[PDB]
């Protein structure tokens, strides 16, 4: 079939379970993109679920802070995804070697997460899993922009209507909502952002206990903390934005409209 | 403080 007829294959970028993700190039077109090669063989139920959900969500969405997936192609033993090349990395692998953001820089990563977060929630999808993984650079540039990636547990929704789409996620960035076992929406993924915001600034996160069950009580109960010295010369429109996301109550929580117009990012 | 780790997906 047409993988073969139309892209040629280059360099392994990364591997997985059971994919690898190697650069390639539609060849009439001469544009490089990111190949990722699943041997659909060693999949699961689940696992194939999710792939051809991943498959239809990403190619709703099309924004530039968003990882687009240009084509899709199977061949008996392998799904290929093409999507956009990305070469700067995970945004997590960046904190770590940076260690934390300015105000400014984190002020500008959040925006952007932001934006592509009201795509997704415009387009019917709450992507569930947010975390610093799953939020890439473009490339190794000093401004290069960072795309949404992995919607394998992204959802579509019927507006604001809430209802019970399963526990999933990372244990760091879940919901409260999730947690209690409430119908959710939207929301969670705002909830995710202000964990992010939080771990930019200071260069650690609001919510964690080596005790997973303590952990989930934390984040249930709002218990997260502005520990002096180094918050204290943290701006408290910052912290104010903070507090608008990690708000327990989803029906409270600061939507990604709301947010992009907060003072901290619009200024 | 917190330490930040890299954190494995709930799918269930």
């Amino acid at each position: 079939t047409r993988f073969t007829e139309e892209y040629q294959l280059f360099e392994e970028l990364g591997k997985g379970a059971f994919s690898v993700v190697r650069r390639c190039v539609k060849v009439l077109a001469g544009q490089e993109y990111a190949a990722k090669i699943i041997n659909t063989k060693k999949l699961s139920a689940r696992d194939h679920q999710k792939l051809e959900r991943e498959a239809r969500i990403c190619r709703l969405l099309k924004h530039p802070n968003i990882v687009r997936l240009h084509d899709s192609i199977s061949e008996e033993g392998h799904h290929y995804l093409i999507f956009d090349l990305v070469t700067g990395g995970e945004l997590f692998e960046d904190i770590v070697a940076r260690e934390y953001y300015s105000e400014a820089d984190a002020s500008h990563c959040i925006q952007q997460i932001l934006e592509a977060v009201l795509h997704c929630h415009q387009m019917g999808v709450v992507h569930r899993n947010l975390k610093p993984e799953n939020l890439l650079l473009a490339s190794k540039l000093k401004g290069a922009a960072v795309k949404l990636a992995d919607f394998g547990l992204a959802i579509e929704v019927e507006g604001e209507q809430q209802a019970w789409f399963g526990f999933a996620g990372t244990p760091g960035y879940l919901s409260p909502e999730v947690l209690r076992k409430d119908p959710y929406g939207k929301p969670v993924d705002l909830w995710a952002c202000g964990v992010i915001l939080y771990i930019l600034l200071v260069g650690y996160p609001p919510f964690w206990d080596e005790d997973q069950h303590r952990l989930y009580k934390q984040i249930k109960a709002g218990a997260y903390d502005f520990p002096s010295p180094e918050w204290d010369t943290v701006t408290p429109e910052a912290k104010d934005l903070i507090n608008k996301m990690l708000t327990i109550n989803p029906s409270k929580r600061i939507t990604a409209a709301e947010a992009l117009k907060h003072p901290w990012i619009s200024h | 403080r917190n330490k930040l780790r890299r954190q494995h997906d709930y799918d269930t």
